[PDB]
C-alpha cells in the first residue's frame, strides 16, 4: 500500500516542495513530521525483547548443567568464608 | 577386535546406567556410596580411554554417572586411594591428550575438570602431593593459553577457560602447589596481552550491536543453515576469576618475591583495565544514563581493591619510586569521596540497585 | 549557447533540461497507469474500455473475451510506445546535463 | 545570542528526542514547527531587492 499509494501521489520535485499545501495537509488532519518521527526515533529494534529423544537429552542436559550450577554454588561460598576470615587476620 | 555394532549398543547402556545413577542419587539419601559400583565404573572409563575405536559419548556417560555418585557421597567419604590415583590418571588423560583428525567432544575434559576438582575438595591436604601427575600444570597452563586464545570457538573456550580457573583456584589451598604455579609461570601467562578473550572482557554485559558486527567480521563462508535482556558478557567472569585466583594464590605466598615480582608484572601489564573500575565513577558524575550497578561489579571492586591491599603489604621501595604508588593513591582518594557521597545518600543505594538473574533472584530466596 | 542568464541564450538549455524533467515524470506515472491496467484488464470499468477501445457505437457489439484480448495488445502496443519515449527523454536530460556543464 | 543560548539548553540526544516536553512547550507559548516553516520558506535571497 506505501508503494501502491506513492503509485498516485503526483508529489512535486523534491527541490519544490509545496510547503503552502503542506502546511494546509499537516493542520487540516493533524498529521505532524516534528512529533511523528519524535515519537518513531523512540522506537528502535532494542526497544523490543524475547522472553523422545529430545526429551531425555534435555533431562540429562540438565542432571549435568544443575550439578554444575551447585558444584558452583559450593566453592562460591569456601572462597568466601576464606576471603574474610583472612582479610580479618591481616589487620590483627 | 571385530564388531563396531559393540559400541553403540554399550552407548545405549551407558546411556541407562546414567539415567539410573541419578534416579538412585536423586531418591536415597547416601550414608555411603557403593565403591564396587564406583570401581567397575572407574575400570569401565579406564578401558574406554585406552581404545579409541570406543565412542567418545560412553566415556561421558561414564564420567556423569561416576561425577553423580562422587558429590553425593558424605563429607566424611574419604575415597579409597587405589580407585582415587586410578581416577586421577584416567582424568588427567583426558585434560593432556585432547587430540587423537576429528575435534574431541571438549565437554568430556570440562567434565572430567569437575570431577577432578569435586575430588580435591573431598581429600586430606597432604594426600594430594601424593598423588600428583608433574605434567598436569604444564597441560593446564596450555589449555588455559588455547581457551583464552578462543581457538575452539566463543562459547566453547569460555567454559574451558572458566573450569580451569575454577580448579586452580582449588589448588589454591594448597602451599606447595601454589609454589608450582608460580614456576608453570601462570601469573606471568595472566600477565600475557597476546590472550584474546582479553578483547571481549572490559564490560559486564555485550551490546546488541556489538553481537552481529563480531560475527559478520569472522564468518565470512561455510553455509550452514539453521523489557530488556542484556547478554550479561560469560569472558568478564573469567576476568572475576582470573583476579579471585591471585586473591587465593597470595594467601600461602606472603614471603615469596616470585609471587610479589609476577603479581607486579600482572598489575604493570592490566594497569588501565584495572583504573577503569574505578575512574567510571567520575563518569556518572554528570550525563550517563542510570545503569543497574550490579552486585558483580561491586564484587569485582571488593576484589580488585583487595588485590592493591595485598599489594601495598610487600612493595620495597623501588616500587614505591613509581608514578604508580601516586596512582593507587589517587584512586583510593577518588573511591572513598565517591563512596563517601553513596554511603550519605542511602537513597542511592536502595533505589539504583535490583538483583536483576533468575540465578542472582534465587541466591536471595535461598538464604 | 551565449553565456546570458546573435546565438540564442543559456536559458534555453535549462528550459529545455526542466520539461524534459517533467515529461520523465510524467510518463513514468503513465507507464504506472499502463503496468497497472495490464495486471486488471479482466476487471476494468465498462468506462475504461470505452476509454480504452474508443470504438464508436460498434462498442456494444463486441464480446467480453474479444475486448480483454484487443485491449490486452493495445497496453503491449502502449506500454512500448511509452518505454521507448521514456529513453529517448532520460538521454535529452543527459545530453543537456552535458550541453550546460 | 544563539550561541550563548543554544549553550545553555540541555538538549537530549537527537536520537532520544523527548515527544511530551515540545509538545508542552510549543502549544503554551505558540511556537508551531510548520507554521514557523512556511512563513520562512516563502523568505529567500530573491525577497529583497
Amino acid at each position: 500500500l506505501n508503494d501502491l499509494t506513492s503509485s498516485k501521489t503526483p508529489f512535486s520535485n523534491p527541490l519544490e516542495p509545496n510547503v503552502f499545501q503542506d502546511s494546509k495537509i499537516n493542520r487540516k488532519y493533524g498529521l505532524d513530521p516534528k512529533v511523528l518521527a519524535k515519537n518513531l526515533s523512540n522506537i528502535n529494534t532494542s526497544s523490543f525483547t524475547d522472553v523422545i529423544d529430545g526429551y531425555l537429552k534435555v533431562q540429562f542436559e540438565n542432571i549435568i548443567l544443575n550439578t554444575i550450577c551447585d558444584i558452583q554454588k559450593k566453592t562460591s561460598k569456601e572462597f568466601q568464608s576464606h576471603y574474610e576470615q583472612t582479610s580479618i587476620h591481616d589487620w590483627n | 577386535k571385530t564388531l563396531v555394532v559393540r559400541n553403540d549398543i554399550l552407548m545405549f547402556l551407558c546411556e541407562s546406567i546414567s539415567t539410573a545413577s541419578h534416579l538412585w542419587c536423586k531418591s536415597c539419601p547416601i550414608e555411603s556410596v557403593d565403591i564396587e559400583i564406583l570401581s567397575k565404573l572407574s575400570n569401565l572409563l579406564a578401558q574406554c580411554s585406552s581404545n579409541p575405536i570406543l565412542g567418545h559419548s560412553i566415556s561421558y556417560h561414564i564420567l556423569t554417572s561416576i561425577l553423580i555418585l562422587v558429590e553425593n557421597t558424605s563429607q566424611h567419604q574419604y575415597i579409597e586411594i587405589k580407585v582415587f590415583n586410578q581416577l586421577i590418571n584416567t582424568l588427567s588423560l583426558f585434560i593432556t591428550e585432547p587430540h587423537f583428525q576429528k575435534k574431541p567432544l571438549p565437554s568430556i575434559c570440562n567434565l572430567s575438570i569437575y570431577l577432578l576438582q569435586v575430588l580435591i575438595d573431598r581429600l586430606d591436604p597432604n594426600a594430594l602431593i601424593a598423588a600428583f601427575p608433574n605434567n598436569l600444570l604444564e597441560n593446564l597452563a596450555k589449555l588455559l593459553k588455547n581457551s583464552l586464545n578462543m581457538v575452539n570457538g566463543n562459547q566453547i573456550d569460555n567454559i574451558t577457560a572458566s573450569s580451569v580457573l575454577n580448579l586452580l583456584i582449588s589448588f589454591c589451598k594448597q602451599p606447595l602447589v601454589s609454589e608450582q604455579l608460580l614456576d608453570n609461570r601462570i601469573i606471568q601467562l595472566l600477565s600475557d596481552h597476546s590472550l584474546k578473550y582479553l578483547q571481549f572482557s572490559m564490560d559486564p554485559y555485550l551490546a546488541s550491536t556489538e553481537i552481529s558486527a563480531a560475527t559478520a567480521s569472522i564468518y565470512g563462508g561455510i553455509n550452514y543453515y539453521f523489557q530488556f535482556n542484556q547478554k550479561k558478557n560469560k569472558w568478564h567472569r573469567v576476568w572475576t576469576l582470573v583476579i579471585k585466583f591471585l586473591i587465593s594464590v597470595s594467601k600461602p605466598l606472603e614471603s615469596s618475591e616470585r609471587f610479589i615480582e609476577q603479581l607486579s608484572n600482572f598489575i604493570l601489564s592490566h594497569k588501565d583495565r584495572l583504573f577503569y573500575y574505578f575512574d567510571l565513577f567520575n563518569e556518572f558524575g554528570a550525563t550517563q544514563h542510570s545503569q543497574y550497578f550490579t552486585k558483580q561489579w561491586f564484587q569485582q571492586l571488593e576484589y580488585i581493591t583487595s588485590l592493591f591491599s595485598i599489594f601495598t603489604k610487600y612493595t620495597k621501595r623501588y616500587y614505591l619510586s613509581m608514578n604508580i604508588y601516586r596512582e593507587f593513591l589517587s584512586l583510593a582518594y577518588r573511591l572513598l569521596v565517591s563512596i563517601s557521597i553513596q554511603c550519605s545518600e542511602l537513597n542511592f543505594i536502595e533505589n539504583n540497585f535490583i538483583p536483576i538473574t533468575k540465578n542472582e533472584k534465587h541466591k536471595n530466596l535461598v538464604q | 549557447f551565449n553565456s546570458n542568464l546573435i546565438l540564442p541564450s543559456i536559458d534555453l538549455a535549462i528550459n529545455i533540461l526542466v520539461d524534459n524533467i517533467l515529461q520523465y515524470s510524467f510518463y513514468k506515472v503513465d507507464l504506472s497507469q499502463c503496468f497497472k491496467l495490464l495486471q486488471s484488464y479482466d476487471q476494468l470499468t465498462n468506462y475504461q474500455y470505452q476509454e480504452i477501445l474508443q470504438t464508436g457505437e460498434d462498442y456494444p457489439a463486441f464480446g467480453p473475451t474479444q475486448r480483454n484480448h484487443m485491449v490486452e495488445n493495445i497496453l503491449k502496443e502502449k506500454i512500448i510506445d511509452i518505454e521507448t519515449q521514456i529513453s529517448i527523454i532520460h538521454e535529452n536530460i543527459e545530453i543537456l546535463l552535458l550541453l550546460i556543464v
